């Protein structure tokens, strides 16, 4: 999409991610881990259902109308009736085509957006304690056990307490 | 140890789906949903709508009251089905603008015939025919009244009927086109007849044509059917020198949500809210490729047979 | 002291507005504007368009020249208004395809009648009637000419009129349907009459029908009206054995931006560029839910009564 | 929207901001302050008026047409006239629906975009002298009086002259 | 030395292009492409479609077989062109619903006339006329058969023709409207004639009108043309007391992709897939402002004369 | 557009860039240079051609229809035929208008996006070795000859080997 996240700087998706649509994998003092992010997943899904609801189940009652197929050859009236119906169908057929085209382009971008949002959001939490590796991963420059990581996923990560440590590791030879 | 790594990512499936965008004809996403209804229920659901099977009868023949269409005397409908193998068994006929009259009945959505006490003195009523049998004996249309000579005279009839009801009365009448000169005289005395029907607002005078046509169930004569509406306050009037097929009353016009459709599929005990000639179809999707002919709360018909709207993200599986 | 903080942000209001997006049915924004015109001015603006009040007259009766519709002799319009309580006071009549002729006048947008010097020797002109009074005395339509016997003969008329003008001439004529045999003869000699009207390009022969109808202002006879166009170069011709109601000239057909509408609201001294049966409506919005019947530079009619287009950002007030 | 700025990492809007649609609040040696940003505000407004102009006041003259309501029951012609008008209305009704839907989705995103633009723009001026606090605020790591701040709002802020000072405060224990 | 600088950027041209967005009426981009086809080829491409030049003939006159339209005897087409200066040279005529019959031929897309062996005993065949010359001598329509008296009688004809073919047969017939009483009798014996044509399904009885019209190539009489379809299984039948212009056979109705168009531009040896009155037009663009009248695989017509779709980025040249 | 890149923080375009639609100019130990980026250019172009293909060359065969112009004055039928055609044309005319409007707005943003993508992508490669100058240029804080630069354009730049040097130059008085 337009954000270059999905199908972009995130090289590929995770078939192993079943908890949700977005999330983290990590590697810390306590081993390796995977986890979903609900907020973001649900933010995407809520929208698509928005779309669905709009398009699906919004039908109108129509009753007696004109004839649209004939056996006897008549001329100027049947011609008019056919062309008239013919026109309706074509016009509606175009609407339905353009619709899915629009929506889908939007759905893609919409989902790409949410991938970039969770990224930047996370980035912003880490402040000076980590560096974008450019593959959708942050190298965090301090010991960050599962509770620490949790804090990040929770949104409750306090950088001021690791800052000195992180800055240390970020800046020397060695 | 003294660093950690935190990787962001999204999900992906193994068996994805293709969809159209503004820039791609076929691009793969995790999921999608179909917006085109392609297949039909198979048959016609008796519910939710009041469906009526035409069987051997066309709507016009039920209106008219063709003996083999007497089952539909007291019948109304939401949708009336006309079968292809249906036919007529009464006296051969033709209507100027058959369609319009068919449509005008179908929309009103009933065949219930309120009789009126017409009088026609100096003329014998209830003409019979060997090509319109009710039971074994010779009958005619139940709702039309073939007038012929009484004794040695067919007097110029001048008959009225005021519409004092709270609605438009629909009247149905016709005229006899004889096969030969000698049927004309030997049935209506006069050598050339007339039928003027009129109201305060309008008129319609018909004159018949003598001479034989092809046989239709053994009849080279014809009966052309006409109709007339009458608005509350207005008065009906008939004037006939000869060859009139009189009416027995009126149909009442309701502003209906009724209609008629040409279908050949069986009616059954399923349920739906929309109906086509191919059968009932599912309501839920916004579009449809079944048939441009439909009734009721019903999807839009479009030329394409499938339009998948993506319901998930772009699917990006691991590359080999 | 030795740091500072700089916070970015956006505005927000207290009383916001809801709007539809592709993903939300009701989402709140700072501002929005209405694209549907729901209410009408109330009455019909005399400006900018030339409006004409029909009052007691229908357009056809002004064309025809019904005595009580003589006010509209010299009148043209952009839009002609027909009132529901209007009526006819002249000789009872009916037109085959009333609409088409109504439409053809309304589009031309005038009733100004150029007279022509027709001659009809052997027949008395200007037939009067007790059911079409101009002043107190018995008159007829101003623009139609009832021809009847002179002395003891109604000779087969053969009259022409060449259109050498630079435009199509519209001609209006009719035929008398008598009430009884004895009116036919005692007014046109012959027992059965004819009216053939024709040009190089076309024809239309009518034959009348004797016999009484219901009374309309004390007349059981009728007068059916017909018309004819004549292209520059072509010639008009009339042939009448009996029962002709002749023309006095023609209407000139202009390719107009005129029309006619059925409305009951008062006309007033406001201004607008578009007109409906509910009254004039404001022009500025792209859509409208007033009435599908409209005239002039005028919004599109749509089923929905309100469609708010957001004209500001998403409104996000401080959370409690 | 898609940028996660409005109704996102900017927690909420300011009812007190009446000068414009976007701007700054701050806290410095000289007290507290608020101010608008015209460029960005006017960039948003110019677009919405673009939209309006396109949609509003673009009406067409139409004169004599068909009848759309009838008293007498006729059949095959009146049926055709009704269905024909019926169709027009439905088709146009859909256009008007989809229109506002499209536009509004766009208007939202459009306004969200402009919020992110002014942010990044500002960020880029500050260079190494400040840190994203993740709430739409920068901690500026040096004394920045009202003239200094002004410079930022003006676009005339020269980082090279505070750099040493800022870097100092950014990197120590203390 | 010990740093470097790396600047990102995009291209730009000197002579750009303006385009419309949702927010801008005129904004400049590097490139764009035109979606509206404004100009036409100039003339009509003989390919890919089978085009047929009408020249001095209208389609109806080729159907009928007007002597000067005998070139089109054996001709079919995809599209038939009618020229404005074309005309008729045979006996003057008029058709009730000319259009419908024109349309019904044009759609079938051929004039090839299968003859049938009709018999009409007691009446002389092949009536000639001084206003319908084939070569130098007096002829009539090639495909219509003017029946008149034989000796001292015009017997009531009763003739049939069963359609046992695998398709609907189209039949073309008419009736003579004489100029005076004495032509009627001196050509058909009887003083008033009739023409009833009918099948199992339908009928159409015509009665002619005596009396002179304007001269058209020296004829004050007229010939009104009618038609009739016959479905496989059904039987044709004609009944005529007088004034019948009989048929010589039928046209075969094909469900065609054919049509007819009114154009004045020359036909030429270019190629295209779509055709308008202004000439052939280029196919490739989705829209068109040439003419709402078109044929074949052909762009949509729209009111606007240019709609540029941007095919490149926003063009931002260096500012002075 | 919505990313503020083209016609935004990139002050203007380069008429001298003929190799492609996007790329770099630079200034290093070995002189000055210009070069295109194919990936990004081709990513943009592939999309616009996507658009074209969708809109262009997708015509439908239509044959015998109704008449749309008449000589004789008729009334209720000709009225209906005119209004019916009249309606078709108007409805289609609106579709074509809205189409280009939508597409073009999208085309602009689409191209803006790709400009931001190549920027962020590049940024991410440089990691701690450079600083956004805010004009679409990075100051790279180490000697970076043409091979080094090449590496960046190639996507093969290894930051770990210049890091010490860059960090040095980034952080002192002097
Ligand atoms: C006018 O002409 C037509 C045909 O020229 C006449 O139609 C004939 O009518 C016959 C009865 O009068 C009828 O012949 C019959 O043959 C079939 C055999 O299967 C049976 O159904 C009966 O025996 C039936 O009587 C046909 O319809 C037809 N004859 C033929 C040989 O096709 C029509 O009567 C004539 N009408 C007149 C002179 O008034
Ligand atoms: C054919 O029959 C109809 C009805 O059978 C006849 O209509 C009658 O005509 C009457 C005048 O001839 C008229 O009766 C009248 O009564 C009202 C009372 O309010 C007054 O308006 C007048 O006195 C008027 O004369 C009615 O219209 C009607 N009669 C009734 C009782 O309804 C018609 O004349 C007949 N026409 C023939 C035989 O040619
Ligand atoms: C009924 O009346 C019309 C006109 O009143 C008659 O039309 C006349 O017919 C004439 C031939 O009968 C014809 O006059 C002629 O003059 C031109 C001179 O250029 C030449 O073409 C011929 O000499 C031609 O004969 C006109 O068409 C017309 N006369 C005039 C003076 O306009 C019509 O015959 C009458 N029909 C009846 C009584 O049955
Ligand atoms: C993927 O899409 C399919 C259908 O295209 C979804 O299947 C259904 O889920 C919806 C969700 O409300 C139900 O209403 C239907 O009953 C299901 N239909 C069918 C045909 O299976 C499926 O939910 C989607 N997968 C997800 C969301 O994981
Ligand atoms: C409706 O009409 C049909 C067709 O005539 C009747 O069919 C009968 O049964 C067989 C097979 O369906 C037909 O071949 C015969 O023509 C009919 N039988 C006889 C003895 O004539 C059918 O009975 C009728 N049904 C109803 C409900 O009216
Ligand atoms: C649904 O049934 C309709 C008939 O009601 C089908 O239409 C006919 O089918 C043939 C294909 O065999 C087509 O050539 C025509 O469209 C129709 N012909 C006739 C003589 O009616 C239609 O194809 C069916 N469609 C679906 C999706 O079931
Ligand atoms: C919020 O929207 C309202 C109307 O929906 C705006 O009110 C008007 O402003 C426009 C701006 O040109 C004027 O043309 C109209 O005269 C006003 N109409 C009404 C009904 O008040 C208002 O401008 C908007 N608020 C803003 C921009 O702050
Ligand atoms: C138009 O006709 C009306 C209806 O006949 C005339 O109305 C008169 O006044 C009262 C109340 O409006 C009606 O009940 C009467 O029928 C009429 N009065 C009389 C004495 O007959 C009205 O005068 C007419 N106006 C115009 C301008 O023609
Ligand atoms: C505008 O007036 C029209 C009449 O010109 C109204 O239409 C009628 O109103 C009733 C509601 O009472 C509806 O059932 C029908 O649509 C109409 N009936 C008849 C007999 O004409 C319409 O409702 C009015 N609409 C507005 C917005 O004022
Ligand atoms: C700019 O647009 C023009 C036309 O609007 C392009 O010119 C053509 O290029 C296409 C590309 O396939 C060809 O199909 C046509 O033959 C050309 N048409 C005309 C009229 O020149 C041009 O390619 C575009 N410039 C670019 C892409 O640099
Ligand atoms: C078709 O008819 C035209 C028009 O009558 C014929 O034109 C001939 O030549 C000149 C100039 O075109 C006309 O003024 C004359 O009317 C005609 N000449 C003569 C001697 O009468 C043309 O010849 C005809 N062409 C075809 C192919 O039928
Ligand atoms: C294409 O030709 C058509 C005729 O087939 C032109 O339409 C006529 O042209 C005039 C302008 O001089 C217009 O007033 C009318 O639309 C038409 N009038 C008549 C009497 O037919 C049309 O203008 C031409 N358009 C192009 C793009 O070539
Ligand atoms: C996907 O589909 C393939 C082929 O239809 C099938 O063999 C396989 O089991 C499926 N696997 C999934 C969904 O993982
Ligand atoms: C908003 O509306 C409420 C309720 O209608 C009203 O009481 C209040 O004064 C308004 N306040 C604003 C716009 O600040
Ligand atoms: C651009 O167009 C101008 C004016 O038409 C012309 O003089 C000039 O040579 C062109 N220059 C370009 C494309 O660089």
């Amino acid at each position: 999409g337009i954000f270059g996240a999905i199908a972009g700087f995130i090289e590929n998706g995770w078939e192993g991610m079943v908890d949700g649509w977005y999330g983290f994998r990590y590697q810390n003092s306590e081993g390796t881990g995977q986890a979903a992010d609900l907020k973001s997943t649900q933010a995407a899904i809520d929208q698509i259902n928005g779309k669905l609801n709009r398009v699906i189940e919004r039908t109108n009652e129509k009753f007696h109308q004109i004839e649209k197929e004939f056996s006897e050859v008549e001329g100027r009236i049947q011609d008019l009736e056919k062309y008239v119906e013919d026109t309706k169908i074509d016009l509606w057929s175009y609407n339905a085509e353009l619709l899915v085209a629009l929506e889908n382009q939007h759905t893609i971008d919409l989902t790409d957006a949410e991938m970039n949002k969770l990224f930047e959001k996370t980035r912003r939490q880490l402040r000076e304690n980590a560096e974008d590796m450019g593959d959708g991963c942050f190298k965090i420059y301090h010991k960050c056990d599962n509770a620490c990581i949790e804090s990040i996923r929770t949104g409750t990560y306090d950088h001021y307490i690791y800052r000195d440590e992180a800055l240390n590791n970020r800046f020397q030879s060695g | 140890n003294n660093t950690a790594t935190l990787c962001l990512g999204h999900h992906a499936v193994a068996n994805g789906t293709l969809v159209k965008t503004m820039t791609d004809d076929q691009i793969e996403v995790t999921n999608a949903t179909e917006l085109v209804q392609s297949i039909s229920m198979g048959k016609i659901c008796n519910k939710s709508y009041r469906i009526l099977d035409g069987r051997n009868c066309t709507l016009i023949d039920a209106m008219l009251g063709d003996p083999h269409c007497d089952a539909f005397q007291y019948e109304s409908w939401d949708l009336f089905i006309e079968r292809s193998n249906a036919f007529s068994n009464c006296y051969p006929y033709d209507i100027p603008d058959y369609a319009s009259l068919r449509s005008i009945v179908a929309s009103s959505g009933t065949v219930e015939f309120t009789a009126e006490g017409f009088t026609w003195t100096g003329v014998t009523q209830n003409g019979r025919s060997g090509a319109c049998k009710r039971g074994s004996a010779d009958s005619f249309f139940s709702r039309l009244n073939w007038l012929t000579k009484s004794g040695s005279s067919y007097p110029t009839l001048n008959v009225t009927m005021p519409n004092n009801k709270n609605f438009d009365k629909l009247y149905i009448w016709g005229i006899h086109h004889p096969s030969s000169n000698q049927e004309q005289t030997k049935l209506y005395i006069q050598e050339s007849g007339r039928v003027t029907v009129s109201t305060k607002r309008s008129q319609q005078t018909i004159i018949p044509n003598i001479g034989s046509r092809p046989l239709v169930r053994g009849q080279s004569g014809r009966i052309s059917i006409y109709w007339t509406i009458v608005k509350p306050g207005d008065i009906l009037m008939i004037n006939s020198n000869g060859n009139l097929v009189a009416p027995r009353g009126y149909f009442k016009l309701n502003t209906g949500k009724s209609s008629v459709m040409r279908s050949d599929v069986p009616i059954d005990i399923c349920v739906s809210e929309c109906i086509t000639p191919n059968g009932s179809i599912s309501n839920d999707k916004p579009f449809q490729n079944v048939n441009k002919v439909t009734y009721g709360k019903c999807p839009k018909y479009i030329r394409q047979n499938t339009l998948k709207l993506a319901t998930g993200m772009r699917n990006v599986p691991e590359k080999q």
